[PDB]
């Protein structure tokens, strides 16, 4: 039962780089009658993966020029001629010449880009959830970069989210939660910030 | 729209997959899992004219797939569920007789997001952030996950929704927003609960 390390399992890469990303199969999985049955797949978040490439070389339909693979007995590659932002994703080889069929454990791709600034909101607790003896008081940061930030509000009581990087600015955006019981009823440091900003 | 459902640690899942009969006579059918955050992990297949199966010795004893020829819906059964095994899992097609075609994927939004723990179910509560930047909290739920809609899709640009956090309490929570500079409505559906929600934002 054939085993594909895939390499690297994930990187970082600005806009315009070329990305190089490897399986390697355990043995040649060349198919008797000449095929070799290796694809390659792209998962966005959060979606289902789509067909890039396959048997190896084969661009399918409607795909962009910038993907290709190509490799011959263990040795495969895929690559992306020049990164675009809406390629962050995770991408993954497939291997299905004989069973059990097996993925790749996927290059999970981060892009690098300029210093934003994060512009931030408060909100106060609802008027609903305040009947109910909780208050969550949250701040939002929103669409910035690098996802590295400091928010202080307290300590030991809050929360924070942060969401993919977007398919088109490559930013991120972030949700601290302070929770307290009603009641009862921010601050943010950021490389984008020549001073922090308090809200 | 894809299941979800929570199962107590040791018992059994069973999932099924609808297709066509087109997909019955012209494509293997086989399973695939996705844990949170991780890599896709193939669990087996079935050629459905056949009759004969495959698996991952990784769950040779432990998972059983068949597949009923009239009602072409195709089926996963893992038995002894361990915390490890909450993953999405979901039904996936290769030709029989022609190439790769991108439609392999297609049933992966019937799947259904299995959650191994002890916990009960919950609905969430929504509550409104008022004012820019406008939202839904969603507070309170078991298990993933929650769908957010704001305006029932019409409104989409400049929406951020958050991955969930699970709460001191062991319960889930996240927040929905999105800029603006018109009416602003939450829609918040947890299936689990058959929670179906709707926030006027003000």
């Amino acid at each position: 039962d054939i085993q594909m390390t895939q390499s690297p399992s994930s990187l970082s890469a600005s806009v315009g780089d070329r990305v190089t990303i490897t399986c390697r199969s355990s043995q040649n999985i060349v198919h008797s009658n000449g095929n070799t049955y290796l694809d390659w797949y792209q998962q966005t978040p959060g979606k289902a993966p789509k067909l890039l490439i396959y048997k190896v070389s084969n661009r399918f339909s409607g795909v962009p020029s910038r993907f290709s693979g190509s490799g011959s007995g263990t040795d495969f590659t895929f690559t992306i001629s020049s990164l675009q932002p809406e390629d962050i994703a995770t991408y993954y080889c497939f291997q299905y010449s004989h069973v059990p069929w097996t993925f790749g454990q996927g290059t999970k791709l981060q892009i690098t880009r300029e210093v934003a600034a994060p512009s931030v909101f408060i909100f106060p607790p609802s008027d609903e959830q305040l009947k109910s003896g909780t208050a969550s008081v949250v701040c939002l940061l929103n669409n910035f970069y690098p996802r590295e930030a400091k928010v202080q509000w307290q300590s030991g009581n809050s929360q924070e989210s942060v969401t993919e990087q977007d398919s088109k600015d490559s930013t991120y955006s972030l949700s601290s939660t302070l929770t307290l019981s009603k009641a009862d009823y921010c601050e943010v440091t950021h490389q984008g910030l020549s001073s922090p900003v308090t809200k | 729209q894809s299941g979800a459902e929570v199962k107590k640690p040791g018992s059994s899942v069973k999932v099924s997959c609808k297709a066509s009969g087109y997909t019955f006579t012209n494509y293997y059918i086989y399973w695939v899992r996705q844990a949170p955050g991780q890599g896709l992990e193939w669990i087996g297949g079935i050629n459905p004219t056949s009759g004969g199966s495959n698996f991952n010795e990784k769950f040779k004893t432990r998972v059983t797939i068949t597949a009923d020829e009239s009602s072409t819906t195709a089926y996963m059964e893992l038995s002894s569920l361990r915390s490890e095994d909450t993953a999405f899992y979901f039904c996936t097609r290769q030709g029989l007789w022609f190439d790769s075609d991108g439609r392999g994927f297609d049933f992966w939004g019937q799947g259904t997001t299995v959650t191994v723990s002890s916990a009960s179910t919950k609905g969430p509560s929504v509550f409104p952030l008022a004012p820019a930047a406008l939202g839904c909290l969603v507070k309170d739920y078991f298990p993933e996950p929650v769908t957010v809609s704001w305006n029932s899709g019409a409104l989409t640009s400049g929406v951020h929704t958050f991955p969930a956090v699970l709460q001191s309490s062991g319960l889930y929570s996240l927040s929905s927003v999105v800029t603006v500079p018109q009416t602003y409505i939450c829609n918040v559906n947890h299936k689990p609960s058959n929670t179906k929600v709707d926030k006027k934002v003000p």
